[PDB]
RNA sequence: UAAGGGCAGACGGUGGAUGCCUAGGCUCUCGGAGGCGAAGAAGGACGUGAUAAGCUGCGAAAAGCUGCGGGAAUCGGCACAUACGAAUUGAUCCGCAGAUAUCCGAAUGGGGCAACCCGUCAGGCCCCUGACACAUGAAUUCAUGAGCGAACGCGGGGAACUGAAACAUCUCAUUACCCGUAGGAGAAGAAAACAAAAGUGAUUCCCUCAGUAGUGGCGAGCGAACGGGGAUUAGCCCAAACCGGCUUUGUGCAAAGUCGGGGUAAUAGGACUUAGAUAUAGGAGAACCUACUGGAAAGUAUGGCCGAAGAGCAUGAAAGCUGCGUAUCCGACAUAUCGAGCACCUGAGUAGCGC
RNA sequence: AAAUGUAGGUAUAAGUAACGAUAAAGGGGGCGAGAACCCCCCUCGCCGAAAGACCAAGGUUUCCUGAUCAACGCUAAUCGGAUCAGGGUUAGUCGGGGCCUAAGGAUAAGCCGAAUGGCGAUUCCGAUGGAAGAACCGGUUAAUAUUCCGGUACUGAUACUGCGAUGUGGUGACGGAGAAGUGACAGUCCGGCCGUCUGACGGAUAGGCGGUUAAAGGGUGUAGAUGUUCGGGGUAGGCAAUCCGCCCUCAGAGUGCAACCUGACAGUACGGGAUAAAGGACGUAACCGGCUCCCAAGAAAACCCGCUAAGUGUGUUACCCGUACCGUAAACCGACACAGGUGGUUGGGUUGAGUAUACUAAGGCG
């Protein structure tokens, strides 16, 4: 369960509209770049040439009852993924 | 599928329909997250299909 | 007269008292039980949903998976809305047995600022990733332990304020507190005992004896036992003399050690001469109508009926006959529990003694 | 009914004190029910060795955008470090970590001690220090940038084209002060080249304005500096201390200067073009882990090199964590959007001995 869910937004539309090779995916907040290629090409069929990876802690959402009930949103790790020059996916 | 079918199939089979269930889960839930699907109840019912196949696969072995 | 002010009343504001109520407390009685953990605990971290902050449940099989018994139309937790589904081929729900069970933590491969970092070894994939093992200490590879946690027990240490109307002996008190370590209880326990010519015979606990005999800067204080009445009742095993074997040692003998036989005293004695029941799910379970008031009868007034059931809670007011129940009876695939003589022996740095 | 008695509520002083540095504001437009305060523009004013820029500690989403003005903001508010939602942090080289050790800590064998425990190595842990593995300039987003893109570099592994440690050596390896000579960057002035404009009033087709750029890496061995000097230890060795034959520092270290360089910034014109947009004079320790003097006499271990004992070419590839934003502060420590405190780096011009002082740019503020 690698793969969380690929990334739709405004950055990485434009950035996909530059280089056509270039995708998003969330991905499990302990999983390293060389697994992460693996799961990528072993369910697009593809070849990934770079990844690039960054970590997100999760917006806190304190809200107020009787006082500071905590919260808390899971924490993502965001893989950028460069393909083989010459290929794409498609999210539909 | 169903727990009564599931147990029908061999040993050999069974772990071959298993990596065929947990393939086309992660599909469904990245195609879920692109757009909602038709109907999302088919999610559970996959993911515990996946639990029925490791049991049984699971009790073979153990007994 | 009234810029303004005073008093009374009427109607409001604010605030949240009071009355009524309960979802939570408090003190107990009766019965059971008195642990969990290296097969990884207590307690946590991080996750887990069509949707998902927080709780709850659960653990990458993640509001859950598989059987067996029960039960019968709803169900996908608190908990809504929307959305999609499950189920009379028996869903959800309840009892029992299984499967899975990430990271930290005794934490145990090495480190570490808990929930992280870094290895050796054997296997299989491919810079990485799976799935094994690898701490220490006390016994003989194997077996064991460690840690946590109510009170009650037994041990090792051990105050002061206070009282003495000051204070040092004394008191508070062999308390508070700290530490070690058991069990369902523990400790004690079968006379080298009490008694006073009269007797009772292990230990423990209750009522008396008794605020007595004593003790004490004879101050403040402290404080028995014998005897009597109860609860409960229960008694046993070694060592030694001596005999036999075997090993060892010194030199056939003798000594030690080790197993077998002998033997266990106070009137002295000894040697020799159960399978049914219960527990954890369940099944059945009687009997009411009309009128009035009322928003609504269960109220009130008639007239019925049930009762081994007139306990209760809920229902639009206060219900034996509306519902869940109650009295009573009947039920378990699992699992859990219930002779003369003789002088040979009878525990040693012990009894006793000085400081 | 009273204990300077306790909780909750509401009064009085009172529409009073005060609204937190006397750096300062004025006008025109805009959105809007609503404007002293919000946005845009013109003018004015303050800081400028800072009140500008970059990190560390600490904070932990405050960062950007849309919606909202109940509460918060010492006023109002269409605004906000406020509420809700969405978005945003990209590394073989940077900073950590992986390696090494200091103070100290935990221990082994042992020692001590009613218990709980106290000590105790050359062992391990532990940076604020040491690493023989290595990158710099520019540009792009509303929000990231030695990380993305461009250009130009470097460093490990890996595949195809006799070795020598656990012992023991060498290295690593270290103070303070002082000035000088040589000479970059920055900065200033002079003078060409490129583009652009002709500025209230008297004068000027001669002037105003903006430019004319650069690092790592590579080369040279230049200024300058240092060197003409057979017993004591590390290499031929047995578990560092009574020997003998053998190759040297005669070259090391090193600015400046070439090249990297037909990148880039601003302004005009329309990704491309002018644009391959001369050069000087000063100034100038960034050579220097150097030189000279002094006494108070200036870490350790590992990396990297020895010794014996025991036994170039190409390609592929480079895992983990940090990276937003604040940070002489309204975001950290002070109950506050508090006149206090908070380590390091940079810090233009004129004036000056100066990093003092005064005025100003960039940038930030009233
Ligand atoms: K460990
Ligand atoms: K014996
Ligand atoms: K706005
Ligand atoms: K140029
Ligand atoms: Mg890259
Ligand atoms: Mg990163
Ligand atoms: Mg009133
Ligand atoms: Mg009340
Ligand atoms: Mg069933
Ligand atoms: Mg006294
Ligand atoms: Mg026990
Ligand atoms: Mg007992
Ligand atoms: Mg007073
Ligand atoms: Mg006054
Ligand atoms: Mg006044
Ligand atoms: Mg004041
Ligand atoms: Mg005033
Ligand atoms: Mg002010
Ligand atoms: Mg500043
Ligand atoms: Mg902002
Ligand atoms: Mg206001
Ligand atoms: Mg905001
Ligand atoms: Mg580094
Ligand atoms: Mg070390
Ligand atoms: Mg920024
Ligand atoms: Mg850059
Ligand atoms: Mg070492
Ligand atoms: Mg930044
Ligand atoms: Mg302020
Ligand atoms: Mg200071
Ligand atoms: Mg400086
Ligand atoms: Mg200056
Ligand atoms: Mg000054
Ligand atoms: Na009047
Ligand atoms: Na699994
Ligand atoms: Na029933
Ligand atoms: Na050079």
């Amino acid at each position: 369960g690698i793969i969380i869910k690929p990334i739709i937004s405004e950055k990485m539309t434009a950035v996909t509209e530059k280089m056509s090779e270039r995708y998003g995916f969330r991905v499990s907040p302990n999983a390293n770049k060389i697994e992460i290629k693996k799961a990528v090409e072993a369910m697009y069929n593809v070849k990934v040439e770079d990844v690039n990876t960054m970590r997100y802690d999760g917006k806190r959402k304190n809200r107020y009852t009787s006082g500071l009930i905590r919260g808390k949103e899971a924490s993502f790790k965001k893989a950028i993924v460069t393909l083989k020059k010459g290929e794409t996916i498609d999210f539909f | 599928m169903k727990i009564a079918e599931i147990k029908e199939l061999a040993t050999k089979e069974l772990q071959e329909r298993l990596d065929a269930e947990v393939a086309a889960y992660d599909q469904m839930r990245i195609n879920h997250a692109v757009s909602p699907l038709d109907s999302p109840a088919k999610l559970k019912h996959q993911r515990r299909m996946i639990a029925q196949m490791k049991t049984v696969l699971r009790q073979r072995e153990l007994n």
